[PDB]
RNA sequence: CUCGAUGUCGGCUCGUCGCAUCCUGGGGCUGAAGAAGGUCCCAAGGGUUGGGCUGUUCGCCCAUUAAAGCGGCACGCGAGCUGGGUUCAGAACGUCGUGAGACAGUUCGGUCUCUAUCCGCCACGGGCGCAGGAGGCUUGAGGGGGGCUCUUCCUAGUACGAGAGGACCGGAAGGGACGCACCUCUGGUUUCCCAGCUGUCCCUCCAGGGGCAUAAGCUGGGUAGCCAUGUGCGGAAGGGAUAACCGCUGAAAGCAUCUAAGCGGGAAGCCCGCCCCAAGAUGAGGCCUCCCACGGCGUCAAGCCGGUAAGGACCCGGGAAGACCACCCGGUGGAUGGGCCGGGGGUGUAAGCGCCGCGAGGCGUUGAGCCGACCGGUCCCAAUCGUCCGAGGUCUUGACC
RNA sequence: GCGAAUGCCGGCAUGAGUAACGAUAAAGAGGGUGAGAAUCCCUCUCGCCGUAAGCCCAAGGGUUCCUACGCAAUGGUCGUC
RNA sequence: ACCGUGAGGGAAAGGUGAAAAGAACCCCGGGAGGGGAGUGAAAUAGAGCCUGAAACCGUGGGCUUACAAGCAGUCACGGCC
């Protein structure tokens, strides 16, 4: 559901799919990289060429795997963790990405690109 | 925690298991027998359902108690020995009752509980 | 009286039947379309297919995830009454033993061996 | 603005486009069985009862104490301040309006007996480069003449259950006239299938 | 490790094993026969209210 | 004082006060336009993150953050841990020594005990009492708990404006952290709930089961209770005194000044308002209801007896209350337990016979079967019979009838 | 001729009727004998050993082994064992 | 005696009475042991039993004690007996 330290999954332009973050953005008292959020990491795996690299940014929680509760109790869980890197303002990384549509993500908003970007099965 | 609490038991539920059994064997034999307070109390419960299946009365419900006693002197000895005898009742067949003393070196309450006649 | 009765009660009030569909099955994906919307009230009849997997189940109930292999593997868990709902009409079939949380599935499932069941 | 009652057990339930958990709230209507005229107990208010556990059993006492304005035949009854009685009995078949803003409190179940553990905060203490102790135990009490002793009033172990508390603001959520009910959606202060009571105060502004 | 320092006299020992105290035994007589009978019980004469099915041999 | 004995580091866990206050605000000042800094006086309220390496606290570095303070208490904490440490013998070399041996040079290991008596803290009870004997509802002097802060947006992009840029005032929403309750929901458990399985000795060979494979052999799910990572809520208003700092009216300084005089402004702080204790606050008990003045003896007979179930205690039986205990509802004119029963929610179609396959098993009767705490029916059983203790009502004065 | 020398020898106190019973390899019943049987005897349910909690020779012990009476001491209470 | 392998170390316990007349017998009790009868000059001379004190624990009686902070005490005084 959440971490500091971690391992996660991502597929934008990343460098690998993963990147350990460090924690959560939020009000300083992190704990959470929790759905729909925002966080710090750099990058875990590999990367076949790709201006990404092994550094650092920031950015947008997708999946999670351990509750995804929603205000109209509509409920899921995906067996995948993982969340769309961020360049500064958030503006999303790569020109496209791996997954799928469902409300906590349009609904924090902040990033309507990713939005209509990642629909179709998978 | 604990507190909100039900069907409360000591030992070790094999240990338990094995007693209640035992026990509700024992008295059906006997018709009353004599042990601690809840020792009957409980038994009571259990040799309770016992007595239960033994109206139960039918291939089946045979098949299980004995699934639980194992031993056909018994077996039948209760399912048709008395299960009729109580065949009629709204169960609470047990009669659980405080004797007069307590076992020596500790002064354990005890009593004698039976079939209900 | 009690709970039971009062609370039976104003359940029924608002959930009535969670709207007649009493259609489970353990197995069975199958596909429907709640109301989940956001945006200009953009109440979506949206259809998520999942292979069944498992439920809550008094006033509250919920059919849960059944999970779906989008493209990496997601599984949809929904309340029950939940005027959320509109569609729910199963494919897939109420096969299987060993009853849900059979995620089996989503786990190491691997398409043929979801076939097997 | 007070409501008293025989508190059910919590539930959820659907409001606007949307489900959120509630609770039953159950009562059937006190009733002025003392009343504190302030000349009285200038501490003026009202004590009511609500309900009725058999007759058969009940002292003389009770029976006249009774007898005075009479009303009944229960045992549930207690008191509150600054609280008017535009009535000599009260159900809520009105009482509590719903789509309002309550405040609230009841008994609050028994726990147990358990330390630094439990009592307070911050599970124990570590496990592992120490286990002549193994995970959690108690913290720290005080020391070598800095007071020189051991503290007053620190949190500590044991029985910390048999007692009882309240919740601030809740929602009135519903009204059930017939069968005296209220779902509220609420702390579930204290047990349920029990004892709990409702106030209404908040000139919070916002 | 920690024996105390003397002991507040027989007054204290006393202190204790005094709040401690001895009381006594609960009786009333057999709903049969005679003699004490503790509540709920029977014994080696009545022994019963319905039953005496004890006592005697 | 201490060598008849005071455990030194580092850290842990629980911390407690302090202000030369870091973030908080209140401020006069600016070389202050705005914004933002920076310059002092007031005020501890809450708050005052994770890792890295280093036995090091300090420190330097990663990432944030409103912020990521200094320090008091033997640099708090061994009768509460930890024990890398430096500091018993080893052995290591590097280094002195003629060498024995040595170096606050270093590096590898290196047997930290604890059945609480006292006062102290946390709880829970037994007294005896707050001059009738009683069942129950209160009000609090006084004490305890929590008072933090971010970002988005309207006003409002106008106040400042060259422009880039952003405002007192005041108003919305979302959140972090933490505190208080609580399970519906979410997920965690469930030593017996159900279901699958090998090996094995037993029943009676076959199935159908049985103990042991831990104190459940293993596995997959699993209420109810308890429980986060799930849910509600909270940190307010708002009232009155004020800190720095701002003013009004006004002299003594026949012009002036907030200034003794008299009046006002004003801080997230102080008393209250907020919940939680509480007359064993001998300075309450305040109110409600209710039993009435029994017998015999040297008198201020405030001593000895039955006394009122006025009431309660005892024993019993029950309790999310619970070590004992006290608390709490009940004892058969009851539902209190267990039982049974209906039902929920669990398991996942039984046992047998029946139908296709040499068989393995497959399908049928089967979503059956079997079930513990969850709603509630019904005296089936066991709450029988009993016992004991528990007012008469001090002197005195004043008031009414 | 003596407090007084963590004195010397012998009593007697104290935490304490709390800590403790020597292995988490469990036991429950019925009848029996008894002045009294949780704690003895039979018999019936039941768990743990079994590769040992097997038997066996030897060592070393040196009473005891048995049979019959008895329990005030002794078993870490029992106790007619 | 008893600790140590051996070498070796190395306790404690003196008295019933004048003489045994030291306890038939009856009574609670399994027993011990307990009330009586007899002993006798005494049996608070009764078998570990002369003289048999201090310590400590006990049964009854007097005064005293629940808003109390003190080694102790103790000077005073007032209430009890």
């Amino acid at each position: 559901m959440i971490q500091p330290q971690t391992y996660l999954e991502v597929a934008d332009n990343t460098g690998a799919r993963k990147i350990m973050c460090i924690r959560v953005l939020k009000g300083s008292n992190a704990k959470y990289a929790t759905v729909g959020d925002v966080i710090v990491a750099s990058v875990k795996e590999a990367i076949p060429r790709g201006a990404v690299k092994e550094g650092d940014v920031v950015k947008a929680v997708v999946v999670r795997t351990k509750k995804e509760v929603k205000r109209p109790d509509g409920s899921a869980i995906r067996f995948d963790d993982n969340a769309a890197v961020i360049i500064n303002n958030q503006l999303e990384p790569r020109g496209t990405r791996v997954f799928g549509p469902v409300a906590r993500e349009l609904r924090e908003k902040g990033f309507m690109k990713i939005v209509s970007l990642a629909p179709e099965v998978l | 925690r604990h507190l909100k609490s039900g069907r409360k038991l000591n030992r070790h539920s094999s240990h338990r298991l094995a007693l209640y059994r035992n026990q509700a064997k024992s008295l059906l034999t006997h018709g009353r027998i004599t042990t601690t307070v809840p020792k009957a109390k409980e038994l009571r419960g259990f040799v309770d359902h016992l007595i239960h299946l033994a109206k139960r009365g039918d291939l089946h419900a045979r098949r299980l108690v004995l699934r639980d006693l194992q031993d056909v002197k018994l077996v039948r000895k209760l399912f048709d020995e008395i299960a009729p005898r109580y065949r009629d009742r709204q169960g609470g067949y047990t009669r659980v009752l405080k004797l007069a003393e307590r076992r020596r070196g500790d002064g354990a309450p005890l009593a004698l509980v039976e079939l209900v006649e | 009286m009690n709970r039971g009765a009062l609370i039976k009660l104003v359940e029924s009030r608002y959930v009535r039947t969670d709207l007649p569909e009493f259609r489970p099955g353990d197995t069975v994906r199958v596909s429907y379309k709640v109301k989940e919307g956001n945006r200009t009230r953009i109440q979506d009849f949206e259809g998520i297919v999942i292979r069944i997997r498992r439920n809550g189940f008094n006033t509250t109930f919920t059919v849960r995830k059944v999970s779906y292999g989008v493209g990496v593997e997601r599984i949809f868990p929904l309340h029950s009454p939940l005027i959320q709902k509109i569609d729910i009409v199963q494919r897939g079939r109420a096969r299987r033993a060993k009853l849900y949380f059979i995620r089996n599935l989503s786990d190491r499932e691997i398409r043929r061996k979801l076939r097997a069941d | 603005m007070k409501g008293i009652l025989g508190v059910k057990v919590g539930m959820t339930r659907i409001f606007r486009d949307d489900r959120a958990v509630p609770v039953t709230v159950i009562l059937a209507g006190p009733c002025p069985v003392v009343q504190r005229r302030t000349p009285e107990k200038d501490g003026y208010t009202a004590v009511q009862l609500g309900f009725l556990p058999q007759n058969p059993k009940r002292v003389n006492r009770p029976l006249k104490g009774h007898f005075a304005k009479a009303g009944v035949e229960p045992v549930r009854i207690l008191r509150e301040i600054r609280d008017f009685n535009p009535e000599g009995d009260t159900v809520t078949v009105e009482i509590f309006k719903p789509g309002e803003r309550v405040d609230v409190t009841g008994t609050s179940k028994g726990r147990g007996f358990a330390g630094v553990m439990k009592r307070w905060n911050f599970a124990g203490g570590p496990d592992s480069h120490g286990a002549h102790k193994i995970h959690r135990h108690p913290g720290s009490i005080g020391n070598r003449k800095t007071p020189g002793r051991v503290y007053k009033g620190k949190k500590m172990a044991g029985h910390y259950g048999a007692e009882r508390v309240t919740v601030m603001n809740l929602e009135v959520v519903d009204v059930i006239p017939e069968e005296n009910l209220l779902l509220v959606k609420g702390a579930v202060p204290g047990p349920n299938g029990g004892l709990v009571i409702v106030r209404e105060t908040k000139k919070a502004a916002k | 490790h920690p024996v105390p320092k003397k002991k507040t006299s027989k007054a204290r020992r006393d202190a204790r094993r005094s709040h401690h105290a001895l009381t006594p035994p609960t009786l009333v007589p057999c709903p049969e026969c005679k003699a004490m009978k503790p509540p709920h019980t029977v014994c080696p004469e009545c022994g019963y209210y319905a039953g005496r099915k004890v006592l005697e041999v």
